[PDB]
């Protein structure tokens, strides 16, 4: 079908019962949620070939399942633990193996909120090195001291979205890696040719969307609530 | 006893190069195979499937696979590998009369034809008045990779391939950064084995 997931994107707490809901439009019979994650590709958590049945899948533990409707297939994490964090798919499939999948669910269970955190977002200007050496220019995005791992990068060029000339590292690294609740930190490089880093009318900005706290979320800290936001950094041509 | 194998969690292959992913099956009863791709940030395409029908079953983008049973085999191939395939990629099956099962996916990554190479270490600075710094090492080939470093209060990233379409131009880079007052660009890549013509400004 059109089949939509929601939430898109959810971080909680552990030990919360943290539900997933799938809704398709087609009336398949068959519906199914997985769970990815790196290196294990994706995973059959359960499914169900109509109203009155539910079969579990090879990685059932920690979920149950509720088939209220031909429409609807509903997730749940019973009390949610770290290692439930994950990217979850739901799918219906025809009686042939067609499969349609939703967009994703983007879940992060954490044991802490006290220990949620925005980035601070730096551009970092090209150098006049490279600039006489090659005649590109490079900018380094920095954002870093984030928590969770929970964000997306992009470049905005005379407020535009632009792909060209970018590359974002996969994944972020820890900042303190012997650490189970680590911040992040994070890089990206746009580069361009020296002639348009030298126009001042251009207008470089790196945009961080961060996904934190909600407005429900209580906070007891005197430090800025770490909601779901965005922080950017930016720059301007430069002639010299 | 019905699985799907993919190995290497990270493939290479040349731009310009014939891409092949392997895969294979074990189901006795020859099965109905898939391929789909996941490209970053985003969900789940087929790319081509095997139903009983055409052995050799092509997919977009010049992507094909031929569905070999006497060796098990549903190896996923393109003639030449362009940069914008890098992506990762599912082998599954169907499994129990039921449900497909997904092999654990394989990444690839395209190794850029630098035929001009131009390793250098630049010392980048904040927009914003601190003398705040980092180092991009950039502009090297695909001999040379990055360790990460020795010193766990210097931060140093992977490679990465940026494509600047403007000018057809592809380059490698990585980013060291630290907050430590004795750290140098000089010295930041001291645990990679960089070319020998490595570019030091300044």
């Amino acid at each position: 079908a059109d089949v939509t997931q929601t939430p898109r994107n959810r971080i909680t707490k552990t030990g919360k019962r943290i539900m997933l809901e799938c809704s398709q439009t087609k009336g398949h019979d068959r519906m199914y949620w997985y769970r990815q994650d790196p290196g294990l590709g994706l995973r059959l958590i359960y499914y169900s070939f109509d109203v009155k049945d539910i079969n579990k899948g090879e990685i059932s533990d920690g979920y149950s399942v509720s088939r209220q409707a031909q429409a609807k297939f509903s997730l749940s994490l019973e009390s949610a633990i770290p290692n439930q964090t994950a990217l979850y798919f739901c799918a219906t499939s025809d009686e042939s193996y067609g499969y349609t999948f939703g967009s994703g669910t983007r879940l992060t269970v954490v044991e802490d909120l006290n220990k949620v955190s925005p980035p601070e977002v730096a551009v970092f200007e090209p150098s006049e090195a490279e600039i006489s050496h090659t005649q590109k220019a490079t900018l380094v995005c920095l954002a870093t001291g984030f928590y969770p791992d929970h964000v997306e990068l992009s470049w905005w060029v005379n407020g535009k979205e632009v792909h060209s000339g970018v590359c974002t590292d996969p994944q972020p690294l820890k900042e303190q890696p012997a650490l189970n609740d680590s911040r992040y930190s994070l890089s990206s490089r746009l580069r361009v040719s020296a002639t348009f880093w030298q126009n001042p009318r251009n207008h470089f900005r790196c945009q961080v969307q961060f996904y934190g706290l909600s407005e429900n979320d209580e906070w007891t800290q005197d430090r800025a609530k770490p909601v779901t936001q965005i922080v950017s950094a930016e720059a301007w041509g430069r002639a010299d | 006893a019905q699985s799907v194998t993919q190995l290497g969690s990270h493939v290479s292959v040349s731009e310009g190069a014939l891409v092949l992913l392997r895969c294979n099956y074990s189901s006795s009863v020859p099965p109905y195979l898939f391929w789909y791709v996941q490209y970053p940030n985003q969900g789940l395409q087929l790319l081509l499937k095997y139903t009983s029908a055409a052995t050799l079953v092509k997919g977009i983008n010049g992507f094909e696979a031929e569905f070999k049973k006497s060796e098990t085999s549903f190896h996923l191939t393109k003639p030449s590998a362009h940069m914008s395939d890098a992506a990762e990629y599912f082998c599954a099956v169907s499994e129990q009369d039921d449900k497909i099962i997904f092999g654990k996916g394989t990444r690839l990554h395209i190794l850029p034809n630098i035929q001009n190479p131009d390793p250098a270490v630049y010392q980048l600075r904040d927009s914003k008045s601190s003398d705040k710094s980092v180092c991009l090492f950039t502009d090297f080939d695909s001999q040379t990779n990055v360790s990460q470093s020795k010193d766990s209060d210097v931060y140093i990233t992977d490679k990465c391939v940026l494509d600047m379409r403007s000018m057809d131009f592809k380059s490698n880079s990585a980013v060291a950064w630290s907050n430590k007052s004795d750290f140098a660009c000089a010295n930041a890549f001291n645990n990679s084995i960089i070319p020998e013509d490595t570019f030091f400004p300044s």
